[PDB]
């Protein structure tokens, strides 16, 4: 086994200098995001393309919520931007759309929003992209933004269930091979395509699991050098801080950041 | 395609 110290020990000797992050939900819901199962005939109808184009206001809804300079990073967001900052960092995957990776000072090079973002938006007609604030007050005035060309609802560039993953996506076919570390932070990874990206890694890196529960690849086909510390997320990775002699630097960013935001 | 599941 490696414990949690070990892992600590591989990144401050700066050995690890490519790792791979993957990220979901667990880690949005500390900033206070919503959970997105809380009128819808079933709440995964609000992220369907027909029910969207039936009545988009429910989603549009959510969009609101959501949209850019309402919620903040928290820590562990600032903790990813850390190991970023240190040239740690190969590549951060996200299934989140709250943008907050981005917001807390990543680089899109660095990132895979791998359902999409709010940041950019899209004719569901004639196709033509906008950037996400030219249908800002439409989307906080409560007003289904309309395409100037045509007069199509104007669909922020969310991924929809059945749609395809982002072009960007497919980076992970050799990121995952070229990590010397992957960390998983506030999800199972349960949902293909993401289950199968956590085989993709070479037989001797470490998988790093911060998350409430062990769950999806790393319980069903368990490696020797996986280490799952179990827990609230956050908690979880401010110990990873601690181990990594790492607390006063993340104290000084988050200061540094939250004077900003 | 994006994968169908719950939530
Ligand atoms: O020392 C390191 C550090 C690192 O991040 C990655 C690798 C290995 C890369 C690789 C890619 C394809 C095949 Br096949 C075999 C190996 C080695
Ligand atoms: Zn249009």
């Amino acid at each position: 086994k490696l414990s949690l110290q070990d892992v600590a020990e591989l990144i401050r000797a700066r050995a690890c200098q490519r790792v791979v992050v993957m990220v979901g939900a667990g880690i949005s819901t500390p900033s206070g995001i919503p959970d997105f199962r809380s009128d819808l005939p079933y709440p995964e109808a609000i992220f369907e393309l027909p029910f969207f184009f039936h009545n988009p206001k429910p989603f549009f809804t959510l969009a609101k919520e959501l949209y850019p300079g309402n919620y903040k990073p928290n820590v562990t967001h600032y903790f990813l931007r850390l190991l970023h900052d240190k040239g740690l960092l190969l590549r951060l995957y996200t299934q989140n759309i709250d943008g907050l990776e981005r917001v807390s000072g990543i680089p899109a090079s660095k990132l895979v929003e791998a359902h999409g973002t709010f940041a950019s938006a899209t004719c569901t007609v004639c196709q033509r992209p906008f950037p996400g604030e030219d249908i800002r007050a439409d989307v906080m005035a409560d007003r289904v933004p309309r395409c100037p060309v045509c007069t199509g609802v104007v669909k922020p560039d969310i991924v929809f269930f059945g749609e395809p993953l982002p072009q960007r996506f497919l980076l992970h076919v050799v990121d995952f091979p070229m990590a010397d570390l992957l960390l998983i932070l506030g999800t199972s990874l349960e949902v293909e395509p993401f289950a199968s990206l956590t085989e993709a890694v070479r037989s001797s890196v470490p998988r790093l699991l911060i998350n409430r529960d062990l769950v999806g690849p790393l319980a069903w086909h368990p490696r020797s050098r996986d280490v799952a510390q179990l827990g609230d997320v956050v908690h979880g990775v401010e110990s990873l801080v601690e181990l990594l002699g790492w607390t006063e630097e993340m104290r000084d960013l988050v200061q540094r950041e939250t004077g900003k935001l | 395609g994006k994968v169908m599941r719950r939530l």
